[PDB]
């Protein structure tokens, strides 16, 4: 298959999403960012406590179907 | 009331199921969980320390949590690859990959200086599918690896992210056999580039009970170390805690340096000690702790005379380091025979022999050219013919070292000088990603035995370990003469470069020991050069591909620049006169120009191939490893 179902949360929010393989972060990133009141560059994004850039893709990162990116600030 | 190991039934070794390092860290997470098991000296912010430490059942609350992450993305088999600076976090992580039943690379943090070389030539060769570092280290991790090829980026994880309720679907693996791997302990790649010892479980747990054995260590006897956890005895000393039952406690080696004191500090009696201390220390810690860590004047008391072992290896222990040592902590109270000059290598583990609990370190002189011919004897210190020599003590419990004839397989008379093998439990089953340098180095038969045999209690079928270093038995003791690799044979004699090099600082003032390497090349390989120096005593040959000795030394940083003329002059002399041998190219370096080892110091092979290549010669960066085909 070609999606994965990726959740990210901050410790409060817990936001689902589904995104291709070869999709950029970005849109998800800023999706996940305004449901909190926040805009993006004012959060982290981590993936096993290692930075997420916004044009990297589940596929760089090796991501598997319900991986969880954890939001943090600054 | 005598020491008893209760690893030890009947003078064998002797493990139930639920043995291995992984099983006794649960083990003592249950029974004990609030016990102190490891402390970390962290001396980044606080001058005086602040430790930071870890339960057992803190310890296995973190180690199963990493190890529930690292089973749903790598699997059975892969590598991981240890890239934390040295703290908690660290060991978490290196237990972490053995709970997981992975098999650990333990190396470093990327942003530490100098090493990058090595951690190239290990990831080149076990491949990791994942590495750990900490949220810390690891942007200094993702630097590193874009210097790498885009297919050898493999996923990182910082382990102090990793949540503990990740822990919950965490699999213990199997009963591990006697070919499951747990880790790699990788050589100092003193001869070659550093490779790859496979060492499983029973390994580790039998080469623990061989340490404890060998210090008669109690669990009321401190575990303490400064040293780095990617070197071979850095790494052991710091997994005794699960099996002996004391806690750990270690500092930064950086740490160590600035301010040796701390290690002195820790060492000392502390008020509810009810054993002695366990440390770990390479002659420089020695000298380094004797120049720079004796208390002021003026400073609280110290109190060394609880100190049970210092454990010295990787190298002969010298006799002024020994001296000087026990003339500046002597007045507090230190034991001279806290001192254990010891041998030790990758392929084992770690331990084969130390002295016994009774002795002091014993450093003896023999004749020099009694010692060329492949024999010891001794002579007083101040003979011309004095070289020295120093012991090993005795070989450990399980486990077996012959000096051999190698190309017959036959054990040498006591007093005779020949390749070092060995065969226990504890050595590793092979070199990672090299099947047949495994099978000429691990897998040799003893085809003749003495009588008395160093081998008396080893099967007849035992396999056989190829060190790498010539050496003896000597009156009771096991001493290392040289390494394999690095003998010089010139005109039908043999030098040993050791002491080549110590007649070459002795002769001239430009001239520093630890600074310089005697190797030979084939004649018609010799630079030009030396073919034109009218002083060589050599001149070109194509067809003579005799054996002929080359000095390498290093000059001061600064103090630039004097003739290399009358500095040649006096090496060749100095070590004609006494060794019989003539130099026919003395090559003088910037600092920092002669590739170095783990430990710091000079690998002859990569300094000869660096010497022909010829980096040295106009000043480029040199190999810091020879290539495999050296
Ligand atoms: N007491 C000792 N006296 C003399 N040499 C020692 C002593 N203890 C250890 N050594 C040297 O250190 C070696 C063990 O070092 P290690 O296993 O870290 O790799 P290495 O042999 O230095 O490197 P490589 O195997 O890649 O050439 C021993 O084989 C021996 O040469
Ligand atoms: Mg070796």
């Amino acid at each position: 298959e070609t999606h994965i179902n990726l959740k990210v949360s901050d410790g409060s929010s817990e936001i689902f999403f589904k995104i291709k393989k070869t999709t950029p972060l970005r849109r998800l990133m800023e999706a996940f960012a305004k449901r909190q009141g926040k805009e993006m560059d004012s959060l982290r994004f981590l993936y096993d406590g290692i930075r997420i850039q916004a044009d990297q893709t589940p596929e760089d990162l090796d991501m598997e179907d319900n991986d969880i990116i954890e939001a943090h600030r600054e | 009331m005598p020491f008893h190991n209760p690893f030890i039934k009947d003078g064998q070794i002797k493990f139930p199921d639920g043995s291995s390092i992984v099983a006794h860290v649960e083990r003592w997470a249950k029974v004990r969980g609030d016990k102190l098991a490891y402390r970390f000296l962290d001396f980044s912010t606080e001058r005086d320390g602040v430790p930071r430490d870890l339960t057992w059942a803190q310890f296995s609350a973190r180690n199963r949590a990493v190890a529930a992450r690292l089973q749903q993305v790598t699997q059975p088999g892969d590598r991981v690859a240890i890239l934390c600076p040295q703290n908690l976090d660290y060991l978490v992580a290196f237990f972490g990959a053995l709970y997981a039943g992975r098999i650990a690379v333990p190396l470093f943090d990327p942003s530490e200086p100098g090493h990058v070389g090595r951690l190239h030539a290990v990831l080149d060769n076990c491949h990791p599918s994942a590495i750990l570092t900490t949220t810390e280290a690891a942007e200094g991790v993702r630097k590193f690896f874009r210097t790498r090829p885009a297919n050898q980026r493999p996923r990182v994880i910082a382990v102090d992210a990793v949540p503990d309720d990740v822990a919950s679907t965490w699999v213990n693996p199997d009963e591990p056999d006697e070919t499951t791997i747990a880790y790699l302990q990788y050589t100092s790649g003193s001869t070659r580039i550093p490779t790859g010892v496979q060492i499983t479980h029973l390994n580790l747990a039998t080469n623990v009970v061989q340490v404890i054995e060998a210090l008669e260590g109690e669990e009321g006897d401190r575990g303490l170390s400064w040293l780095p956890f990617f070197h071979d005895m850095g790494l052991i000393t710091a997994l005794l805690a699960p099996m002996i039952g004391h806690y750990f406690t270690f500092m930064t080696p950086a740490a160590f340096v600035r301010r040796p004191e701390r290690w002195i500090r820790e060492l000392a009696r502390k008020e509810g000690d009810t054993g002695g201390t366990i440390s770990v220390a390479p002659n420089f810690a020695f000298d380094h702790a004797a120049a720079r860590g004796v208390p002021k004047p003026g400073s609280p008391p110290l109190d060394l005379s609880n100190v049970k072992a210092v454990l010295n290896g990787s190298e002969p222990i010298s006799a002024a380091t020994v001296r000087r040592f026990n003339e500046a902590f002597g007045p507090f109270g230190f034991p001279p025979k806290a001192i254990k000059p010891s041998y030790g290598l990758a392929e084992a583990t770690l331990f084969v022999s130390t002295t016994p609990s009774a002795e002091e370190p014993k450093i003896i002189t023999v004749d020099r050219d009694q010692l060329n011919s492949g024999r010891i004897v001794e002579v007083d210190a101040d003979s011309p013919k004095a070289v020295a020599q120093a012991s090993a003590g005795k070989v450990g419990i399980a486990e077996w070292a012959v000096i051999v004839d190698a190309e017959s397989a036959t054990e040498l008379p006591d007093g005779q000088v020949g390749e070092i093998w060995i065969s226990g439990q504890n050595m590793g089953t092979g070199y990672w990603g090299k099947p047949e340098e495994s099978v000429a180095t691990f897998q040799n038969i003893l085809k003749s035995r003495t009588n008395p045999s160093h081998a008396e209690g080893a099967t007849d079928d035992a396999t056989w370990v190829r060190t790498g270093d010539y050496g003896a038995f000597y009156d009771g003791d096991l001493y290392i003469t040289g390494r394999v690799k690095d003998l010089v044979i010139i005109d039908g004699r043999n030098h040993y470069p050791q002491d080549l090099e110590y007649s070459a600082q002795e002769a001239s003032k430009a001239i520093r020991t630890g600074y310089v390497a005697a190797f030979s090349v084939p004649a018609n390989q010799l630079p030009d050069e030396v073919f034109e120096n009218a002083h060589s005593g050599i001149k070109r040959d194509p067809d003579d591909t005799s054996e002929q000795l080359v000095i390498v030394a290093e000059r001061a940083p600064g103090a630039h620049k004097l003739d290399i003329g009358p500095i040649t002059d006096d090496i060749r002399a100095a070590i004609a006169v006494r060794h019989g041998v003539t130099v026919r190219d003395v090559l003088l370096t910037a600092a920092g120009a002669i590739p170095r080892t783990s430990s710091g110091k000079i690998g002859r092979r990569a300094c000869r191939a660096a010497y022909l290549d010829g980096s040295l010669r106009a000043g480029k960066v040199a190999n810091d490893f020879p290539d495999a085909t050296d």
